[PDB]
């Protein structure tokens, strides 16, 4: 229906905690071919984020598990994890599915290409944590040729503190250590990251502080946890 | 431990 | 599929935290025919209770903004209010046909069919809160009467202290205030558990007396607002 | 504010 309808609905959805609803919503809101609002943005990534964290967190409950019994001491636990990864697989196709048919082309300004391109390396590294085989491969591939698409318009465009291009640089380091198995290259990006940006926090008021360093934070975090 | 990524708000 | 798979899927599912699918197993199980462990009562109640709770929240929150508006200062509101009431109907109606269906009549103890009898009245309960004119009149009517059956039983067959029957007491006590309007049986019925069950508070364990207690807070919590 | 009704653990 009308475009302002769905995203109303969205923002209800929202509000009323229904994920599934206000992604469907701001899907709709997609496919009417116009861009989206930084709000509007922020929208679908929170949507598609829940829908995905809660298939996430079932299939590694299970993928543990599954894994815990095939050494030593029935198929249900493989058949519900396989049937979890199913559903997982579809909602990250339709996340880039929407990032290919439309969002990425129609971006009007850096800002909003970098959000999109970091999106799609985050649903292929998704994509990537639950594949095998061929699959695996050709995402990794995927996932990796989007984060450094992005890396390379934020390093031109945005400041080294800036939220997006530190969250950014965030998730490509965990695809470096977790996906690819280059724990060399997630720690030399995170620290990097985190020297650049630590360079320019003294010239930032209050709140542009505080939005930088909760990414800051991360980066720290899992630097302690890497080596 | 996995690994922190950037959050939602 | 075989009950014991069935089984070992609701627990699965509720390790993943995926209560729809921990519901529908659930479902499947009863639909065996064979009567529900304590363990696995309690499977179903949690199961149903996270599915039903997410839209009560929802159409909470949305028939909120609709009475709002309502008053001075576009359908999208009530459609969507109309969707999630549409949905709650649907588990309530499909919850309360397990317990005529099989559980109430297959039970073959007390302490079940209290079980059985409470969730009645509960499921009815969430039914009213949604309920216009015919339909509010008859369900409100099912409610009383499947709660004070439970009450009944509860008496003669349980001790005060008992969790099960104190759940039961705080639940029809909110029934009396929230959705019979009646404020002065609400207020009556929670005074007389709370201080039939102090009573006999002194005779208790450590770990009785916590799970009493945390039922007693509650009656209590409730008189405070409800005078 | 609403009343509380029972628990599930
Ligand atoms: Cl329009
Ligand atoms: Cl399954
Ligand atoms: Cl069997
Ligand atoms: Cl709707
Ligand atoms: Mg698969
Ligand atoms: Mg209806």
């Amino acid at each position: 229906m009308e475009r302002a309808s769905l995203i109303q609905k969205a923002k209800l959805a929202e509000q009323a905690e229904r994920y599934e609803d206000m992604a469907a919503f701001m899907k709709g809101a997609v496919e009417k071919g116009e861009e989206l609002s930084c709000e509007e943005r922020n929208l679908l990534s929170v949507a598609y984020k829940n829908v995905v964290g809660g298939q996430r967190a079932a299939w590694r409950v299970l993928s543990s598990i599954e894994q815990k019994s095939n050494e030593e001491g029935g198929p249900e636990v493989r058949e519900y994890r396989e049937k979890v990864e199913t559903e997982l697989q579809g909602v990250c196709d339709t996340v880039l599915g929407l990032l290919d048919s439309h969002l990425i082309k129609e971006a009007g300004d850096a800002e909003s290409r970098v959000f999109y391109l970091k999106m799609k390396g985050d649903y292929y590294r998704y994509l990537a944590e639950v594949a095998t085989g061929d699959d695996k491969k050709r995402i990794i591939d995927s996932a990796r040729s989007a984060y450094q698409e992005a890396m390379d318009i934020s390093k031109k465009e945005m400041p080294p503190t800036n939220p997006i291009r530190l969250g950014l640089a965030l998730n490509f380091s965990v695809f470096h250590y977790e996906i690819a198995n280059s724990p060399e290259e997630a720690i030399s990006l995170a620290k990097t990251t985190f020297d650049e940006a630590m360079a320019d926090l003294h010239t930032l008021s209050e709140d542009s502080y505080k939005d930088s360093t909760l990414i800051m934070q991360l980066l720290r975090d899992n630097l302690t946890l890497w080596t | 431990d996995r690994s922190s990524s950037a959050p939602n708000v």
